[PDB]
DNA sequence: CCGAGCAGCATCATTACTTGTGAGCGGATAAC
DNA sequence: GTTATCCGCTCACAATGCCACACGCGCTGCTCGG
């Protein structure tokens, strides 16, 4: 994953039981965007037809 | 339409009937053009057109033309819809069985015709021979015949000799059986009949003929000739992306039974060798049984693929049947799945919502908008605007759902809870914001636990949505009146932070003018958020109705507590924000407000309670360090200490001094007191931990750490984790539950040795395996729950009757558990209650009694309220308001309609996650009252225990009964009665071991029918060399002693017997075996002495088998009638035993295992239903023999044991409506007036109203006896059917049902589920009563 | 993942599941269950009947409410019927009762 | 302007008889569009049959009379209109 | 000739530790 | 022997809900077919 400077308090609730609050920047250094590829087959049967 | 659902077997004419051609061919589709192939499985001109409107041919496309048949390929133009109810038929070459009436325990037509299952089996498929119309020679119409048999009968007769094999045969043998003659005949032949399981299969088999002549069936239509074949639709052959079709399993079974007809056929004509169509026809029975069920006689999985092919009965069956799966719940198609979040700022009602779900979701409302705004006059438009995503579409999305509530659903919903509705917010992202507090009311954690979402869209369900399922009208857990919305965590650590005293903070000794003026101070830092200061608060007050009066004082309280009373809403006195508020506290002071203030307060202070704690819990900082869990530092000694405690123990044993086992149970022990003590060191060193000054030299106040900070404040976790924490972990335990030597000396704060975390593995695993298989086994005791009671709706208002339930305060032998008035709140009284101040009506019959009334009831101090059930309410298919009392969830008595069995059912399932899978001292004051007991004294001027059930109360001064226990058999007494003693004063000592028989009269002591060697062996006290007599009884001696037993005599100052004074009758005293006596001839004896010193689940399973009421292994025998005790003629395999009643008739006697032991000796006598034997009791018993109260009393005393060893709490009303229903049915004693048989069981209601009905005129009412079942067979004997039919069996109760033409009138939620109408429960039972009252005439 | 309208099974005019197949939600038992509960007479009545069934019905469903009208036409759940058709693929007759 | 339900149902007293009524009234009044009793503040037809409903002046026995008087209005005006027609045909 | 479709198959032993419970049936076991 | 009694054995019948995702689903020497 990734080290992340991380503090233990309550929040505003925002962290009610478990949830995780974050900060824009670790969107901006894009440090747990990441990537996902995926196929896609088109096949060519032979009908009858 | 229509109003209910008839169902029988169908005759071949009515089959043939629903067809539309007779397929022949089993090829289904020409692959060179993919059309359907005539006489085939999918034949148009069979079925239907495959293009709408559009001949096969092509010769029609055009809608006029609909309704002629085409002439080029012969095939109706229509809709294509048709080929969705289009039947077809075949015709069978040989007629056949049909699997399920020839299988299915008991085989329909074994009963039928008195005949073996087996023979008829071997009859079908082709192997045997049974003979018909039984000619003039030595055969009959039902014999079976084999091989040489048959021909030898044939070269004996030709004629008057009809032995067939296979279908026709079993055909012909039903058609000519004459049905209602076999009616009469064996009816005469009944009460003729006298043999108990000969009369039970005899009324079994008439009931059967009868229903049949009564039904329309006819038994030869009970074997297929014609089979149907289901539309084309519901068994689509669906291709891939070549040539690949999913060959459903159903055409492939119809392929082959088809070529197996077609082949039989056309040997038919082609000359038939015999036994060639012999084996055939037998192969077809075979394939059509395998059509019908691929389960029974074998196999017939597919190829390719090592597993069955799906049988109809598959398509029904099981949780993939149409039943459980598109039936009762169907996939919804309209709104919406995602993941949750919390999103706190939002107020109670509202929740979260995307942007992207909700434009996905109200489409159609947006639709709607955008065309009634003219700014998309065409549909097509309008999904490229929405398509487009123009600010527009945006806030006319915004407009269009500012009302509309909509539904959150859990994926698992336990409780009525599991399903809630919110009026929603447009947020960003993709998650569903949702209230805190509600989360913790599904049991929604924020694991990422996904939630469903569901829009109700027609105007009654939206308005149906605002007004029951909206958060904000479910505060109170319909289970337990308890308030189900408490601010459980991360909210009650900020109030108690706040709400706490630091001895000297800045600001300490300030004078204040109003909480408004302390929140300044404190907002601009001038002062702690938490210092004793003095504020002047005007504390609102309602003291009569309506009124407020405001009482301007000066308290002394903490800015906190200052700045937290601005939420109050002009209602509770300042009393209640004063303290350190915890969660418990939390709670009361919810509670307080929502009973004072009504309930929109409530809400608003709720949701500002939630604010200002999220708000002042992140000004607080509250943080967890490793320094702040400090290490107990005397911890380490302690150890050393029980280390070499358990050290020289280990010299204890291995110097031999002391045993293993003491050992063992040493070594547990002092380590047991050592985890004890570093637990107190711990706590001790961390509630008090912090010490302070004021202006001057020192004070110990409670600790402000961040720990005990959140256990304390009941935040997150008890102190039962805090000291696994920091103190010593304590022991663990063994796979089997042992418990090991050596406990965890480590802590969490420190490390572990590897072994230490290696059985800490072993606990955790355990609990981790219990959960994952707890959670499947109470979701299937939750659903047959629910399904038992889901018809139960209160549908009466007073069912006008007078029997109740005597509800006390439960004792258990310790302390009182549940008090009187936790039960008996809310419920009504059955009949008048008085004051016990005997001869006050304390309150009326009809009373709801409520807190005030429990409150006036407590302060008399009553006993125990004879209180109205729900098992003895009145009124017939529902159960009246009153008897149901108080409503939960609610204030108010029970709305007619409020479907009580299903959340009943729910409030018993749901917790069951929570579940797992020689002295008597009093302990208070007061009188020592005795039952069921026969005191005799003693010489030694103490009283004895002469009875069986003696039970020992210890009542209080204020009239209630605080104690209570079970005095065994001949123990002494050392205390008299009204003895006011305290605790630990013991009252009755004895030994588990021994069994006396003492006397009630004294005197001297003689021996008769004492044979040594014979019936009584000598044995001595070989270490002490004392001598005794022991008594074997029959069986362990010899046989020429077995027949004859011993009798003791209470002989007086001569020799012979007295007769018992009080009374006309002797005593002498037959001793059992293993009898060990030492009184000798002519030998004084103590009034009441020992003559004999006869030697002596828990989970979710203890809650299942007993709803089940299955008979608990070796039951606790109990006593028919009563009567004198003697063993008839001994060891028939058994030990038999009758007993003769004083008066009675006793023509019963009952085999009781002589493996097993008794509790009752011959000479005894005792009343019905004592305990003969002791055990666990089958609840059947407990009914059958002292009524139906003790038995409810008995279960729910049961269960809510089983639940409070938990914690969780039931109010009994649930459990009350499901022993109700497990015991609806009743078995008929005598004929009575009407046509009601011996062994015929019927719903109790039934018998009822029937009784009522017939006592009104002339006649005499029924004798009955309530019966019981356990839940799933209480189940599936249901007056409806499809009800039965959806729950778990779906193969015998079709059956039933059909070949009695059960007549399904619905009247019950299952079914207006399934068949999709309105349910009886909810406002669908105002339509229903507007229904029956105007549209039922 | 959400659906307004789209495709439908074939073998039960039931919709499809699967964010794949952009299906719905199964309401299943438990839900019914736990709306029974409370009064939701009218809410379960739709969300069986019009809500995911009764083609005719569905339709005018939404043929109704995009002209800003909030009614259901309770009509018959199309499961029902194939329930109905596959018991009588067997003997076992089945139908409906005249009143 | 409607978040609880409370003093609705202290009027109507039953729950399932409080939705069905002001279910029912709501309808009238958005398809065959009645009067607004209450003034509106942009709401669904929903809340306001809600909050006419806790205002007391809309239940089972009044909104059935006030429809069965429009209903005799109607059938006067009916009668009224027909006659006078069926006088046209002279 | 040789590829593409096709028609009814236990494809020998294809085995198969329990799951827990209930009901029924063939046959041991005892009373008249 | 009868007659019913009960018992060992056999067989049927139940196994949380959702989800999501993934993967896969005739053949084979007869039939046909040119
Ligand atoms: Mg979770
Ligand atoms: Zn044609
Ligand atoms: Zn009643």
């Amino acid at each position: 994953g990734q080290n992340m400077r991380v503090a233990f308090m309550p929040w505003n609730g925002y962290n009610f039981e478990d949830s995780i609050l974050v900060s824009e920047r670790v969107v901006q250094e894009d440090r747990f965007t990441t990537i996902h590829i995926q196929e896609l087959a088109c096949v060519s049967r032979d009908t009858k037809l | 339409e229509f109003d209910a659902i008839k169902i029988a077997l169908a005759s071949p004419d009515m089959i043939r009937s629903w067809s539309f051609g007779e397929v022949k061919k089993p090829e289904t589709i020409n692959y060179r053009t993919f059309k359907p192939e005539r006489d085939g499985l999918f034949c148009a001109r069979i079925f239907g057109p495959v293009k709408d409107y559009e001949c096969l041919c092509g010769k029609y496309k055009r809608l006029k033309h609909r309704g002629v048949i085409c002439e080029k390929c012969g095939v109706e133009v229509t809709q294509t819809k048709v080929r969705r109810e289009r039947m077809g038929h075949i015709e069978l070459a040989s007629p056949t069985a049909h699997i399920w009436f020839l299988k299915s325990l008991p085989s329909r037509i074994g009963l039928l015709l008195d005949m073996p299952l087996r023979d008829i089996e071997r009859v079908l498929y082709f192997e045997s021979y049974v003979v018909i119309e039984g000619g003039m020679t030595n055969l009959e119409r039902q014999q079976i015949l084999t091989e040489e048999q048959y021909l030898d009968a044939l070269e004996e007769f030709g004629d008057e000799f009809d032995a067939k094999m296979g279908a026709e045969a079993i055909q012909a043998l039903l058609k000519s059986m004459d049905l209602e003659q076999e009616c009469e005949q064996l009816r005469e032949e009944l009460n003729e009949t006298n043999s108990e399981t000969k009369r039970k299969k005899l009324t079994k088999r008439i009931k059967l003929l009868e229903a049949f002549v009564q039904s329309g069936n006819k038994p030869e239509w009970m074997i297929l000739t014609v089979l149907p074949v289901l539309p084309p639709d519901l068994r689509p052959l669906v291709p891939l992306d070549g040539g690949r079709f999913a060959t459903s399993d159903l055409n492939d079974l119809y392929r082959r039974v088809i070529n197996r007809n077609n082949r039989l056929k056309r040997l038919l004509d082609l000359a038939a060798p015999d036994i060639i169509v012999r084996n055939e026809k037998r192969m077809l029975q075979e394939a059509v049984d395998a059509l019908l069920d691929n389960g029974r006689r074998g196999r017939a999985i597919t190829g390719s693929n090592k597993r069955p092919l799906k049988s109809l009965a598959d398509m029904i069956k099981g949780k993939q049947g149409r039943f459980r799966q598109n039936l009762l719940g169907k996939r919804v198609d309209y709104s919406g799945r995602s993941v949750i979040t919390v999103g706190p700022y939002l107020r109670l009602h509202q929740c979260g919502l995307p942007k992207k779900m909700a434009l996905e979701l109200f489409k159609p409302f947006i639709y709607g908008k955008l065309e009634l705004r003219g700014l998309a006059t065409t549909i097509k438009a309008a999904k490229k605007m929405v398509e487009r995503e123009e600010a527009v579409v945006w806030d006319i999305l915004d407009e269009v759902i500012r009302e509309h509530p909509v539904l959150l659903n859990r994926a698992p919903t336990l409780h009525r809870l599991g399903i809630q509705a919110f009026e929603p917010v447009l947020i960003e992202g993709k998650a569903i914001q949702l209230h805190p507090l509600v989360c913790a009311a599904y049991n929604a954690d924020f694991d990422g636990d996904q939630m469903a979402v569901h829009v109700p869209l027609t105007l009654e369900a939206q308005l149906e949505a605002r007004a029951l399922m909206m958060s904000t009208n479910n505060i109170l857990s319909p289970a337990n009146g308890e308030p189900i919305i408490v601010p459980s965590q991360d909210v009650v650590l900020g109030l108690y932070y706040m709400t706490r005293d630091c001895v000297n903070a800045k600001g300490e000794g300030m004078v204040l003018t109003g909480p408004k003026e302390a929140e300044r101070l404190y907002r601009s830092g001038l002062a702690s958020l938490h210092a004793r200061v003095k504020v002047r608060i005007t504390e609102y007050e309602k003291d009569a109705n309506g009124e407020l009066v405001a009482k301007t004082s000066l308290k002394d309280t903490t800015v906190g507590r200052a700045i937290l009373w601005m939420i109050v809403p002009k209602g509770l006195p300042y009393s209640i924000v004063n303290q350190a508020l915890g969660k418990k506290a939390i709670s009361k002071m919810l509670n307080t407000c929502y009973r004072i203030l009504g309930l929109k307060p409530t809400v608003i202070f709720a949701d500002q309670i939630m604010y200002t704690g999220f708000a002042y819990a992140a000004r607080s900082g509250a943080s967890v360090g490793i320094d702040d869990m400090v290490i107990p530092e005397k911890k380490h000694e302690i150890i050393s200490e029980a280390e070499a405690e358990v050290a020289e123990i280990q010299e204890q044993f291995q110097s031999g001094l002391v045993t293993a086992g003491e050992r063992y149970n040493k070594v547990i022990d002092i380590w047991a007191a050592a985890n004890d003590r570093v637990s107190k060191a711990m706590m001790d060193n961390l509630q008090t931990e912090t010490v302070i000054n004021r202006d001057g030299q020192e004070e110990k106040q409670v600790s402000f750490n961040s720990i005990y900070m959140m256990a304390d404040s009941g935040a997150r976790g008890s102190a039962a984790q805090i000291r696994q924490l920091a103190g010593m972990r304590g022991l663990m335990a063994k796979p089997d539950g042992s418990i090991i030597e050596t406990p965890i000396t480590a802590n969490f704060r420190e490390g572990l040795n590897v072994l230490q975390y290696f059985i800490s593995t072993h606990g955790a695993r355990k609990g981790l395996a219990d959960t994952a298989l707890k959670t499947a086994n109470s979701g299937y005791l939750t659903r047959r729950l629910v399904d038992v009671a889901q018809d139960l709706v209160v549908t009466e208002d007073d069912c006008g009757t007078h029997e109740g339930i005597m509800m006390t305060p439960v004792i258990e032998g310790g302390d009182v558990k549940e008090p009187l008035r936790d039960r008996v709140l809310g419920r009504v009284t059955a009949e008048d209650v008085l004051k016990p101040g005997t001869a006050d009506i304390l309150v009326p019959r009809n009373t709801l009694l409520h807190e005030q009334w429990c409150d006036l009831l407590e302060e008399n101090s009553v006993d125990a309220v004879k209180v109205r059930s729900v098992v003895s309410c009145d009124t017939d298919f529902g159960v009246c308001a009153h008897c149901y009392g108080r409503d939960l969830a609610r204030g108010h008595i029970i709305n007619k309609g409020e479907a009580i069995g299903v959340i009943a059912a729910q409030s018993i399932g749901e917790p069951g996650t929570q579940l797992t899978m020689s002295s008597i001292q009093v302990k208070n004051k007061g009188s020592i009252k005795l039952s069921n007991v026969k005191s005799v004294v003693n010489s030694s001027g103490k009283l004895v225990i002469t009875s069986r059930n003696t039970e020992l109360k210890l009542i209080d001064e204020f009239g209630r009964t605080k104690e209570s226990y079970k005095v065994p058999y001949g123990a002494v007494l050392a205390k008299g009665d009204g003895e006011q003693v305290a605790g630990g004063e013991t009252v009755a000592n004895w030994d588990p071991h021994t069994m006396p028989v003492i006397t009630e009269v004294s005197g001297f002591v003689r021996f008769t029918d004492m044979i040594d060697g014979q019936t009584i062996t000598r044995q001595t006290d070989e270490l002490t060399g004392l001598s005794s007599l022991v008594v074997l009884d029959s069986a362990e001696r010899t046989a020429g002693g077995k027949d004859l037993r011993p009798a003791l005599k209470i002989v007086d100052a001569q020799g012979n017997d007295v007769l018992i004074p009080g009374t006309d009758m002797p005593a002498q005293y037959f001793l059992p075996g293993k009898a060990i006596v030492q009184l000798e001839d002519g030998v004084q004896i103590s009034s009441g002495d020992t003559l004999a010193r006869i030697p002596q689940t828990g989970g979710l399973p203890r809650v299942a088998d007993l709803f089940e009421a299955r008979r608990p292994k070796e039951p606790a025998i109990l006593a028919e009638i009563s009567g004198i005790v003697s063993f008839g003629k001994e060891t028939k395999g058994k030990r038999r035993l009758v007993i003769t009643p004083v008066d009675g008739s006793d023509p019963y006697e009952e085999m009781i295992p002589k493996w097993r032991q008794l509790n009752v000796f011959e000479g005894e006598r005792v009343e019905r239903g004592d305990v003969i034997s002791d055990g666990p009791e089958a609840p059947h018993d407990i009914l059958r023999l002292r009524g139906v109260h003790a038995v409810t009393r008995y279960i729910v005393n049961e269960v809510q044991d089983v639940y409070r060893l938990q914690g969780v709490k039931i109010n009994d009303k649930h459990i009350e409506v499901i022993v109700r229903q497990m015991l609806r049915k009743a078995t008929i004693v005598n004929a009575g007036s009407s046509d009601f048989l011996e062994g015929e069981q019927v719903e109790y209601s039934r018998v009822k109203i029937a009784n009522r009905e017939l006592e009104a005129n002339g006649k005499v009412g029924a004798t009955y006896s309530r019966d019981l079942l356990g839940i799933t067979k209480a189940s599936l004997a249901t007056e409806s059917f499809i009800s039965a039919a959806s729950f778990q069996e779906t193969t015998r109760v079709l059956t039933e049902a059909a070949v009695a033409g059960k007549r399904d009138e619905l009247r019950g939620l299952k079914e207006n589920v399934i068949v999709g109408r309105l349910i009886p429960a909810g406002t669908g039972y105002a339509y229903h009563q507007d229904r029956m009252r105007r549209r039922a005439a | 993942h959400a659906r307004s309208t789209g495709s439908y099974s074939l073998v039960t005019q039931q919709p499809l599941g699967g964010k794949a197949q952009f299906g719905g939600q199964r309401f299943g038992e438990m839900e019914v269950w736990a709306l029974e509960a409370y009064g939701a007479a009218y809410t379960l009545q739709e969300m069986l009947t019009v809500k995911s069934d009764d083609v005719n019905g569905r339709t005018k469903m939404y043929k109704n409410i995009v002209d800003g009208n909030h009614q259901m036409e309770p009509g018959m759940p199309e499961s029902f019927n194939v329930l109905l058709k596959e018991i009588r693929s067997l003997g076992i007759n089945i139908e409906l009762e005249d009143e | 302007a409607r978040v609880t339900v409370q003093d609705a149902v202290e009027k109507i007293g039953n729950r399932f008889d409080l939705v069905l009524v002001a279910a029912r009234r709501a309808r009238q009044m958005q398809v065959g569009g009645k009067d607004p009793l209450v003034p509106e503040e942009n709401d669904k037809t929903t809340v306001i049959a809600l909050r006419e409903i806790e205002e007391g002046l809309i239940n089972n026995q009044i909104l059935d009379v006030r429809e069965r008087q429009e209903q005799q209005e109607q059938e006067a005006a009916e009668l009224q209109a027909v006659t006078a027609i069926a006088e046209g045909r002279r």
